[PDB]
């Protein structure tokens, strides 16, 4: 019984455009065991809405995972993905980086 | 024929204790999810309106019942024989199996298992092929599993008749979505500077179908190979996300050019400059 840590990659559908509508991503791959809690953060707090891929895992066997949710891009509104699983000893914040 | 040439279900079984155990499924063709499996009722989720294939509500039925039995007899007797194959909670199990279209006309089935994230076993052509990674454990479960020829005969029928008789049906049915064509968007930035003189050209190609697609940066005619390509990532609208990237001199920049070929383009390819 291995732990992988996962893997975390924050990024929009489209590119950022202040005040046009688009999608926010968080994909959590090669991580083990499956058991993982993620959210999606505005501003340090938890978006309600936020739908989820069902369970999947690579040829490697370890698992994958799509958060989104449809958002609208500002100014100082600044985004993260929260992630919670057993190799981490504090949850782990990722955040959006519109340049990169 | 572009698009998706194969078909596979995958199980994640989850063991917390010794009657505790949820089991998580779902169908799919290639990345993209067609089934669900709702573990309560014991019923396929059908994602897309072609998800039956050419199937009948009658052979759907049966189907969703042999999973069903599986599903509660692979819990019940993992939960039986933990003990006596040393097994220490909390584990997981895993497994994927379908079959697969190959240019000629021939379909190769496949089966694989695992625990704690390792090769546990295969399906090498109707026989059981424990890997060396699941050790004498591995070799304990093959030579037990085929002495019962009710469940060895109903896995065969699954993966050599059933299989390749259900991935054409999807194939066809859902021709109109796989088979689509849809184009990139490309963007460029400057992320963050790796060097205090240096800068990273970051290339964005995005919303495109099929999965193929060929991104580099580019001098000219002249392609440079500290590109390094990022993962192909997903949207939910089944469509990819790619990132191409490049680490060089603040001078250098200027004359630079992402380039991004893809089937849906047809010829016409997406070049991007860098502009001082
Ligand atoms: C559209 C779908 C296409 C995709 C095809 C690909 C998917 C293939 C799925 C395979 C799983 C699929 C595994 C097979 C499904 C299990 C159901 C079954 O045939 N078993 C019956 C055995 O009795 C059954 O009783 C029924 C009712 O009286 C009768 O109708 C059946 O004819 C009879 O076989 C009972 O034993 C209940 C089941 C409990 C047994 C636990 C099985 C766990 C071990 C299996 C591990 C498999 C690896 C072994 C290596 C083989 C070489
Ligand atoms: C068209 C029919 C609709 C049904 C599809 C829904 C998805 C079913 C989910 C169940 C998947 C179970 C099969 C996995 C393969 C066997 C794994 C082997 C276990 C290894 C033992 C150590
Ligand atoms: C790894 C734990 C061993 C599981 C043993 C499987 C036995 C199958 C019995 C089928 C019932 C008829």
């Amino acid at each position: 019984m291995i732990q992988r840590t996962p893997k975390i990659q924050v990024y929009s559908r489209h590119p950022a455009e202040n005040g046009k509508s688009n999608f926010l991503n968080c994909y959590v791959s090669g991580f083990h065991p499956s058991d993982i809690e993620v959210d999606l953060l505005k501003n340090g707090e938890r978006i309600e809405k936020v739908e989820h891929s069902d369970l999947s895992f690579s040829k490697d066997w370890s698992f994958y995972l799509l958060y989104y949710t449809e958002f609208t891009p500002t100014e100082k509104d600044e985004y993260a993905c929260r992630v919670n699983h057993v190799t981490l000893s504090q949850p782990k914040i990722v955040k959006w980086d519109r340049d990169m | 024929f572009q698009g998706p040439t194969s078909f596979h279900v995958i199980q994640t079984s989850s063991f917390t204790n010794s009657t505790w155990a949820q089991t998580q499924g779902s169908g799919w063709l290639d990345d993209l999810q067609i089934h669900g499996w709702d573990s309560d009722s014991g019923t396929a989720i059908f994602l897309k309106p072609w998800s039956k294939g050419n199937f009948s509500d009658k052979e759907v039925a049966e189907l969703e019942e042999i999973f069903r039995v599986y599903i509660f007899g692979f819990a019940r007797e993992v939960q039986d024989f933990a003990g006596d194959f040393q097994m220490k909670y909390p584990f997981e199990i895993q497994g994927i199996a379908g079959c697969e279209l190959h240019s000629g006309g021939a379909i190769v089935s496949f089966l694989r298992g695992a625990l704690g994230g390792l090769d546990f076993l295969s399906v090498k052509n109707a026989s059981c092929v424990p890997s060396p990674e699941g050790g004498s454990r591995a070799q304990k479960f093959c030579a037990l599993i085929i002495q019962y020829q009710g469940i060895m005969e109903t896995v065969r029928i699954l993966l050599y008749e059933t299989c390749p008789r259900y991935l054409l049906g999807v194939l066809n049915a859902g021709k109109a979505d796989l088979q689509r064509q849809v184009k990139p968007e490309a963007w460029l930035s400057s992320g963050p500077s790796p060097g205090p003189g240096r800068l990273q050209l970051v290339c964005h190609v995005s919303g495109f179908y099929p999965k193929p697609v060929w991104v580099m940066w580019m001098r000219g005619e002249q392609e440079q190979q500290g590109t390094q390509l990022g993962d192909i990532l997903p949207n939910a609208n089944w469509t990819w996300y790619l990132r191409a990237t490049l680490d060089v001199a603040d001078g250098e920049a200027a004359g630079l050019s992402c380039r991004v070929k893809h089937s849906s383009l047809e010829g016409q390819d997406i070049i991007l400059y860098w502009g001082p």
